[PDB]
């Protein structure tokens, strides 16, 4: 709205990583102090500095604030392993009568390595035929990273609709697992001749196929 | 001290203006500045809008 952020920021570990904040002349450069916030993905955030000149209780002193007339900034001197989470601007603002946040930049640069995918093709079984639907599923597993598209086929045409995607999450041992359904209906089911999902990960195509007869 | 007839210049007339306009424009323009008069609801003493 009234506070615009940067979509995201590229950074070292071990040099030194500040944040622009730009509002109005009515929010944050009539006067009124800012508010720095961070918001981890999974954990409610917290207070960490307040008014740019005092340092709350449990925060360390690499942060630091400063008001740069109508622009504030943020600097930090490290990138350890809890950087992964949003910083965003907290000011009053008069004109919105109450308080407004920013807009959220994101810390990261790149920590995902390759690997080799493999897919699985499962038909579904007796009992679903009965239901008047057809879930098609085509499950992804023991890839890295969790960036796979997914691509449906009936060996004469794409199928465009139905399609669907879930996002990865870290197994046992660090890598990712993922699921694709397709809903149909068994009237049709069984005039195609075959089925198959077909997927890409940094250009390696791997293909299965089953026949319903 | 004798002068004959004919024709004759001595000085020369000058209209002087007595007013002048310096008016460059007919309006200026404005910005918005009503809505901290004209608002649906103020603020407090306590925390007032700057
Ligand atoms: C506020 O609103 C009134 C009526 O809508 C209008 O006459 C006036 O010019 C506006 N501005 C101020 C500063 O009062």
């Amino acid at each position: 709205s009234v506070l615009t952020q940067p979509p995201s920021v590229s950074g070292a570990p071990g040099q030194r990583v500040t944040i622009s904040c730009t509002g109005s002349s009515s929010n944050i450069g009539a006067g009124y102090d800012v508010h720095w916030y961070q918001q981890l993905p999974g954990t409610a955030p917290k207070l960490l500095i307040y008014g740019n000149s005092n340092r709350p209780s449990g925060v360390p002193d690499r942060f630091s604030g400063s008001k740069s007339g109508t622009s504030a900034s943020l600097a930090i001197t490290g990138l350890q392993a809890e950087d992964e989470a949003d910083y965003y601007c907290q000011s009053y603002d008069s004109s919105l009568s109450g308080s407004v946040f920013g807009g959220g930049t994101k810390l990261t640069v790149l920590g995902q390595p390759k690997a080799a995918p493999s897919v699985t093709l499962f038909p579904p079984s007796s009992e679903e035929l009965q239901a008047n639907k057809a879930t098609l599923v085509c499950l992804i597993s023991d890839f890295y990273p969790g960036a796979v598209t997914v691509a449906w086929k009936a060996d004469s045409s794409p199928v465009k609709a139905g399609v669907e995607t879930t996002t990865p999450s870290k197994q046992s041992n660090n890598k990712y697992a993922a699921s694709s359904y397709l809903s149909l209906t068994p009237e049709q089911w069984k005039s195609h001749r075959s089925y198959s999902c077909q997927v890409t990960h940094e250009g390696s195509t791997v293909e299965k196929t089953v026949a319903p007869t | 001290f004798t002068v004959e007839k004919g024709i004759y210049q001595t000085s020369n007339f000058r209209v002087q203006p007595t007013e002048s306009i310096v008016r460059f424009p007919n309006i200026t323009n404005l910005c918005p500045f009503g809505e901290v008069f004209n608002a649906t609801r103020f603020a407090s003493v306590y925390a007032w809008n700057r």
